């Protein structure tokens, strides 16, 4: 079975900026059948290169295709804002068909430090026996980031979960969220919480905190 | 040439789940067929495909024994079945149909797949049907707030502010699957701390499976 890998799996480049995505395939691609396909967030796949170099009409002429044997380069001659997105690489030249895990095209730009906000439960869920403590991270930029809670200074593990959004079409930054979940006994035997935060922007990690 | 395929499904882990994809326009028993799939958050996977004239399928080595892919000519539809269902065959699985070289659809094969079905989730879980219950998540020159939507089976949730009026700092994040089974997300939005006097918040909650439908003011203290 043939692999193919895209790398790097990340480029983070401007707006009107030139971008080339490499697909190396671990043998070489039979007749030369290796595709290209656009997908952004919420959509289906679009085919963008067919036979290594072949557009079908209504492709943008900006996206072209090259290499053959094992080596191949997609190119964006001009990255315009809908041509942040992920792209996947494919043969189909046996039959059977593989897939590249694909190269996401972010939009580059300064970096940005998170505001850090902590909200504790509400009276309404606590009543139902449970406590969720949110830490936001709003509006920050590389996409990397970390989060640790710490209850009494005692570091957590295994009872939070974070999610991170698209990029911002506006701003260009990301937002994550973590969320603390305890039985309402076990948060009403603690006081301080804390969620702290790491990000190439911030010089030293930052704390948010409150008293139950 | 369209590709539509059949809706969203749960099915119990050890089950079989079988998505059909009905394509309309040009030659159907002339041109492959295929299917893909994407797990939440990864790759394209390829699974199989067909040429109904000649009935000649194949399939991709991690699910040959799993899988059956037909093609029924007579109603000019594509079938994926896929058997003894895990978590980790939670995704959206794609019909796609390889292209055409001109004008029209009925011009020579180019393999690489040019149309694509919009997708159907399936889910894989032993959970049910149940309604998330929606907490505001209070505020404290810029304040943060939000609502957390918690505890709900099925996807999806959509989420709006004042019935679509606020938009701008509104950051609405993808569900976590939690450990119970269930999914739960939050949204956030920032503002101007002058104005949570003037102004009124409310986020719209919208779970269609359970008709979970709540407006939840979000206010401080």
């Amino acid at each position: 079975e043939i692999v193919l890998t895209q790398s790097p799996g990340t480029q983070s480049l401007s707006p009107g900026e030139r971008a080339t995505l490499s697909c190396r395939a671990s043998q070489s691609v039979g007749n030369n059948k290796l595709a290209w396909y656009q997908q952004r967030p919420g959509q289906a796949p679009r085919l963008l290169i067919y036979g290594a170099s072949s557009r079908p009409s209504g492709v943008a002429d900006r996206f072209s295709g090259s290499g053959s044997g094992t080596d191949f380069t997609l190119t964006i001659s001009r990255l315009e804002p809908e041509d942040f997105a992920v792209y996947y690489c494919q043969q189909y030249g046996q039959s059977l068909s593989t897939f590249g895990q694909g190269t996401k095209v972010e939009v580059k730009r300064t970096v940005a430090a998170p505001s850090v906000f902590i909200f504790p439960p509400s009276d309404e869920q606590l009543k139902s026996g449970t406590a969720s403590v949110v830490c936001l991270l709003n509006n920050f930029y590389p996409r990397e980031a970390k989060v640790q809670w710490k209850v009494d200074n005692a570091l957590q593990s295994g009872n939070s979960q974070e999610s991170v959004t698209e990029q911002d079409s506006k701003d260009s930054t990301y937002s994550l969220s973590s969320t603390l979940t305890l039985s309402k006994a076990d948060y009403e035997k603690h006081k301080v919480y804390a969620c702290e935060v790491t990000h190439q922007g911030l010089s030293s990690p930052v704390t948010k905190s409150f008293n139950r | 040439v369209q590709l539509v395929q059949s809706g969203a499904e749960v099915k119990r882990p050890g089950s079989s789940v079988t998505v059909s994809c009905k394509a309309s326009g040009g030659s159907f028993s002339t041109y492959a067929l295929s299917w893909v799939r994407q797990a939440p958050g990864r790759g394209l996977e390829w699974m199989g495909g067909v040429i109904p004239l000649l009935t000649i399928t194949n399939y991709a080595p991690r699910f040959q024994g799993r899988i059956t892919i037909t093609a029924d000519r007579s109603t000019s539809t594509a079938y994926l079945e896929l058997n003894s269902l895990r978590p980790e065959d939670t995704a959206v699985y794609y019909c796609a149909r390889e292209g055409t070289t001109g004008w029209g659809w009925l011009g020579k094969p180019i393999g690489a797949f040019a149309h694509w079905g919009q997708g159907t989730l399936v889910t894989v879980s032993s959970a049910s049907t149940k309604g998330p219950s929606v907490f505001p998540l209070a505020p404290s020159g810029t304040a943060a707030l939000g609502c957390l939507v918690k505890d709900y089976f099925p996807e999806p949730v959509t989420v709006s502010w004042n019935s679509g009026a606020l938009t701008s700092g509104v950051h609405t994040f993808p569900a976590v699957l939690q450990s119970s089974g269930l999914y739960s997300l939050s949204s956030v939005v920032t503002v101007p701390s002058s104005s949570l006097g003037t102004q009124t918040y409310i986020c719209n909650v919208n779970h269609k499976p359970s008709n979970t439908k709540v407006d939840k003011k979000v206010e401080p203290k």
